[PDB]
């Protein structure tokens, strides 16, 4: 059963490429929340234009 | 919720914040000016003329 190890390899390349996709999405949600917390800090200083 | 729902570009939803982040002071300077003095001095003289 270990002789081929051929058609069992690209179905782990598939589930590993979706996980690296889901990491980069939620790493982008934690970079737009840190934009909202830079505006609400600066706006509640008192200086708007 | 649109960052994690599938089949979406990331840069197309990052521009929905720049829309939202400027619609939040276009409603805070619309009630921070009409409540500043145009409704302050309508209650300044009218509470003196009630007392008299």
């Amino acid at each position: 059963k270990l002789e081929n190890l051929k058609d069992k390899l690209p179905d782990i390349k598939s589930i590993h490429s979706k996980l690296l996709l889901r990491i980069g999405k939620l790493q982008g949600l934690y970079d737009s929340v840190q934009v909202i917390n830079r505006e609400v800090e600066g706006l509640s200083e008192g200086r708007t234009s | 919720e649109q960052y994690c729902a599938p089949d979406t570009d990331i840069r197309g939803v990052d521009a929905q914040i720049k829309n939202y982040l400027d619609q939040i002071k276009m409603a805070r300077a619309k009630f921070g000016l009409e409540n500043k003095y145009s409704l302050k001095e309508r209650l300044s003289t009218l509470t003196k003329e009630l007392n008299h």
